[PDB]
């Protein structure tokens, strides 16, 4: 019944709320709560390696994609308006203020927020995390802790090595391919990126949303179903809102600088 | 003289009242056992072991209640108890000589070397000392249930819960051997917590039935198997048909079936 | 807690209760410290010793990987009650020498 | 005189060879329980009498004509003769109850949409589950998410059907399944077979249990001519006995040297 | 050892070979291999909607945003060379020619490629593929068959609808936010856009993604090992190779048509 | 597989086998074609049923969801011994007359 849909729907949206301020306390429970006794630097490193080391090979792939596309397209742009030796800036401005971090963004909540997700999801169905606290060491300490830190750390160090093999396979196909004059690429670049409006501007904007990436890619895992279903329900959850908090949150951070 | 004991307790997990002032009384040494999947028995464990904080109510565990004391003091008590849920819930990250040791770093800080003592020799009651080396999907399912009951018997709790004997003759049997085994030798509470009712008063002492949020009655098996009880009479043998019912509540055979 | 004493003519002398926590410092002071200074014919008893856990069995366990490396042979004595009951597992029973 | 046979069977997955050269006779009619150790291709071992997978070398004599000699348009006109019980359920999420159970209706029948609802209710009224015509199979409890697995799967009455781990997470819904899976044979004359490594109600409702080990049938019997049948291997697995033939202790050094060295 | 870790890795080498060509008969299997009695344009019904319709609110939400995040940020590049109509252009060539139909198959091998592995991988843990085959229904033309015909009818008109909503949230931010000169906007972008090499060369690269995408999503699921973790890993392996699927495949495709 | 015949006068007559196949068939001879013609007291004895499923148990049930439709009353007679087994199983055994 149409009384029935729209109590259904406030209800998940009420939901919604409440499951947006039970992320928030969790996600200060697991930053900042105590230091329990089973906690060290060896888990950072464990899950620095799961969570950015393994995802290495599909940024970097996907970054040189990307920057062959970049200048494979914008050449073809460029070559009408007669800027040709301003492709080498192209690939590095449009892979290094805005879809660098942005594409970056999307592949770490791929990769590393539905494997980050179906591997604290999958600790909760086994009660690999329900034996924690029953052994006494706090899991938002001593799982989730770690893979919010090597989450933290790993995307923005992502986002640089994907912008930089981003930059060099863009002029690895406008030089070496669409013989465009080499010096110019780099040289062209450079007099007109400004730094703190290019590098750390992309930069801030990865720090933001690869936090985000990996706050609703631990928090959807750590609070799904305890089911084989439940889970593979929450590594999509947190895809999709980790795409949304990918895009948005890069609308929200260019608005402020262009 | 009691190891467990559930003062007025009573559960509600998002306005559900899942358990109702209930009052069980665990006995130290013996092995009971609480059977009953809607009694929601599996919950009832994270609450004797603190995991989950009760509604209303205290649960005085080895003397002093858990919810009443300071997270320093919780986790002090944390070492009293350890838990083998089923399927083994074991570490994937750590191998299964860590995955043992794991109890151990945490409250105790000994010698890698002595570490290795008790983990090979804790190991070895279960019978999975030769597997020291192997990570925790590697293992078969029912040898992954060993190396968990290993790791709970790591820094010797006295007392112990191993929620869900189950989906598995000849490993069955080894795990029911050994939870009767550490509890006859180690003198240590366990609480034997799983639906198959014949295994479980087999090793059972004094057997709970949980239904409906309430505790329907306990006693040892025997006296158990025959309170007449219509419930846990149609709990403690098959009778598909009682209090439970068997038939979903439909209209009407004959209207139904021709309507 | 517990402590270790009366060495350097084997006779090792144990205190009450052997658990995680005086576990460590045993060790330390019985390791090193008393097993240094043996010469043979090392026998302990645990005679005083009225609780004791798994880290108890490792604690004894711990005293003969070192005569052995120390090539003098021990044995021990006066094994308590709770200590033969995790003892009577595996491998802490005819591996204890008593 | 027997619903399935198995001549001369082995089965291959990877070079592992899960089954070498077993020879299962199921006698039609009765309740028979094959089971084994965890993890000795019970449920593969179905996946082969039913069809589902292909033999290495081998025949499966099943109601008559064997089964992997056989037409894709005839294999798919046998499939009518046995349906399958699989723990969980195996109920379809997208469709509800009512459309699950009619699903096997729908496949290889072409009925009256209003008679095919008659057939999917008497069904579900023989194992209770009439009343929850309406839900998904999400919104069921585990207990009963397999009475309307086994609902669909006794519609289009089959001769013989398989049930694997029936009787797995129970003690009143292990009842019921135990009770069903008994008056479904006695009542419609139908082949059951039981394959559960649960070994107690197995013997309760089986007449002819089996035992598979490491590839090989480990003999078979009566329940009672197997309680006894001084095969160690058998005997060992009959009753709880934790050390036999299947080690308890892992393979490992000597334990005196091994916190020693 | 190393003479282990080299054989290890040939041995995944040739294991991958091994999977690409029985994901290949396993594509030819479901598309045209028979007729199953249970099949209908009800399950292809179905599944484009929970494979479409479904992952419908992600990229439109997403296509807004990244319309109003290429023109809030071409028009603070185009405005320092002096060029400023034409930012309508500009995001919708950028847009529909390349950036549409990748960002597209990023989000519909996140949302759609994850929740189709994880679909069809938990009907493969819980038997219920096993129990099709043992009714006679042929899972490959009844489960994954509408799966992989949702996918490449489905994600085409998905991206035709994320670059026209990005087009227009590109001018409702340029026009109302930016206030650049309306008609400019649209009258700069259809006199330059080149249909043939514009909106049919990005629906072509669109077309080819989802044919890459919705059969390694649905391949990923129905080859995964049955057990909640094999699942997680499945619908984890579905998104990474889904999106190098997606970005090297665009960049052969944008060297066949720059 | 088998036929339906001699209505009009009750005394509804079955032929042998009651299947998956024989269903629909049967069904649309029987239901809007011979139970319109019937007048009352309709019997039907399923004497020559010599196998049958439960296709037939729906079929006899889809004889009766239109005769009390046509308000005339039904009773079914000489019921196979392999449909009274499947009948057992089901509650509808009290529902059939
Ligand atoms: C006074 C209190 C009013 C309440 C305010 C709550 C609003 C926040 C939630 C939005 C509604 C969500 C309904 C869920 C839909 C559904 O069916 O539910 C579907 C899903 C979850 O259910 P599933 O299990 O079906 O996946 O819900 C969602 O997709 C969640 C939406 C997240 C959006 C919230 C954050 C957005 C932040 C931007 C806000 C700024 C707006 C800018 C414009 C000017
Ligand atoms: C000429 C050939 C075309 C080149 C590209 C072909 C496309 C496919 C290859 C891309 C790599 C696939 C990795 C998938 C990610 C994954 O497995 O996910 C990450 C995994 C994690 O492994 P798990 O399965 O244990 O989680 O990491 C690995 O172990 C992958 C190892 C592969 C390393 C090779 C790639 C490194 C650099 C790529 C080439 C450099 C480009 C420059 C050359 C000019
Ligand atoms: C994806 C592509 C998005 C933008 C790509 C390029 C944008 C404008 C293209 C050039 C138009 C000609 C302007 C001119 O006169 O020429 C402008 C200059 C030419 O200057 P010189 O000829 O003096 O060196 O080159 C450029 O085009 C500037 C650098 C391009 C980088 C684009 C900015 C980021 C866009 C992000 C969106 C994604
Ligand atoms: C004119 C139109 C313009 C409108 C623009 C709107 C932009 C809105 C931004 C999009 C973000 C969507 C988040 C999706 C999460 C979701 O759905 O939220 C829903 C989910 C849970 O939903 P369930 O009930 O389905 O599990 O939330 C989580 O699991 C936790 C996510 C919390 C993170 C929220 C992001 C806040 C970021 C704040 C940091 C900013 C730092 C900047 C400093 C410089
Ligand atoms: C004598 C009179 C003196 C004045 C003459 C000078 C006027 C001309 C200004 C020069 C500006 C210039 O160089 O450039 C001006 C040109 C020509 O005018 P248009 O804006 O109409 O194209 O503009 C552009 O460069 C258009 C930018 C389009 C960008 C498209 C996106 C690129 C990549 C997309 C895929 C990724
Ligand atoms: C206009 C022409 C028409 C185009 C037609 C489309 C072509 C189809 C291509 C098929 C793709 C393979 C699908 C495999 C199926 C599957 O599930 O494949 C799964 C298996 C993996 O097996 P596992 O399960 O063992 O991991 O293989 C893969 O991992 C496939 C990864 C696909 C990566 C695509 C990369 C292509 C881009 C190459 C660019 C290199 C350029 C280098 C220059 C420097
Ligand atoms: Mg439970
Ligand atoms: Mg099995």
């Amino acid at each position: 019944s149409p009384l029935e849909r729209i109590r259904l729907f406030g209800r998940a949206g009420l939901d919604v709320v409440a499951a947006l301020g039970r992320s928030t306390l969790f996600l200060g429970h697991a930053l900042l709560g105590r230091r329990t006794p089973g906690t060290g630097l060896h888990l950072l490193v464990k899950q620095l390696y799961s969570v950015g080391v393994l995802s290495l090979a599909i940024i970097v792939v996907s970054g040189l994609f990307i920057g062959m596309v970049l200048a494979l397209q914008g050449y073809n742009i460029l070559i009408s308006y007669g800027s040709e030796q301003a492709v080498g800036q192209m690939v590095a401005l449009t892979l290094l203020r805005e879809l660098g971090p942005v594409v970056t963004g999307l592949l770490f909540a791929g990769r590393a927020g539905s494997a980050l997700t179906a591997e604290i999801g999958n600790m909760k169905a086994t009660e690999q995390l329900s034996s924690l606290e029953m052994i006494g060491v706090d899991p938002l300490k001593y799982i989730v802790a770690p893979r919010l830190w090597a989450g933290f750390i790993s995307m923005p160090l992502l986002a640089a090595i994907f912008s930089v093999v981003g930059i060099w396979g863009g002029a690895m196909v406008a030089v070496d391919w669409l013989g465009v004059y080499e010096g110019s690429f780099w040289a062209n670049m450079q007099n007109s990126v400004q730094f703190t409006e290019d590098v750390l501007n992309g930069v801030i904007k990865s720090i933001v949303f690869a936090f985000v990436v990996t706050w609703i890619a631990v928090y959807q895992g750590y609070d799904c179903e305890p089911t084989s279903e439940g889970i593979s329900r929450a590594t999509t959850r947190t895809v999709v809102y980790a795409s949304l908090a990918v895009l948005g949150l890069d609308f929200i951070l260019t608005a402020l600088m262009f | 003289a009691y190891a467990v004991e559930l003062k007025g307790l009573t559960f509600k997990r998002g306005s559900r009242a899942i358990f109702d002032n209930i009052d069980v009384r665990i006995p130290r040494g013996k092995v009971t056992g609480i059977m009953g999947s809607g009694c929601g028995k599996t919950t009832l464990l994270r609450l004797i072991a603190s995991q989950l904080r009760p509604s209303k109510g205290e649960v005085w565990v080895n003397g002093q209640n858990l919810p009443q004391l300071s997270r320093g003091d919780l986790f002090d008590m944390r070492k009293q108890f350890g838990v083998l849920f089923q399927s083994g819930a074991l570490f994937t990250d750590l191998d299964v000589f860590e995955n043992v040791a794991f109890p151990l770093r945490v409250h105790t800080q000994l010698p890698e070397e002595m570490i290795r003592d008790i983990v090979l020799m804790k190991l070895q009651a279960v019978g999975l000392r030769g597997a020291v080396e192997l990570m925790p999907d590697e293992l078969s399912g029912g040898m992954k249930r060993r190396v968990a009951l290993a790791r709970a018997i790591a820094l010797d709790p006295q007392i112990l819960l191993y929620d869900e004997f189950v989906g598995q003759p000849i490993a069955m049997g080894v795990l029911v051997r050994l939870i009767r085994l550490l509890n006859d030798a180690l003198g240590i509470t366990s609480i034997v917590v799983s639906h198959d009712l014949a295994e479980t008063a087999s090793i059972a002492d004094y057997i709970y039935i949980v239904g409906d949020g309430r505790v329907l009655g306990h006693g040892t098996p025997d006296v158990l198997k025959e309170t007449d009880d219509p419930r846990i009479r149609q709990f403690v043998k098959g009778i598909p048909d009682g209090p439970v019912p068997f038939h979903y509540p439909a209209r009407d055979y004959r209207a139904d079936l021709l309507g | 807690q517990a402590s270790l004493r009366e060495g350097a003519a084997g006779e090792l002398q144990l205190a009450g209760v052997l658990d995680y926590s005086s576990g460590p410092a045993l060790r330390e002071q019985g390791g090193r410290l008393i097993r240094a200074s043996q010469a043979a014919e090392l026998v302990v008893d645990c005679s005083a010793v009225e609780r004791s856990s798994s880290v108890g069995i490792s604690l004894l366990l711990a005293f003969i990987r070192d005569a052995r490396k120390a090539g003098k042979v021990l044995s021990v004595r006066a094994l308590p009650d709770d200590m033969r009951e995790i003892a009577k597992v595996s491998s802490l029973l005819e591996i204890l020498p008593l």
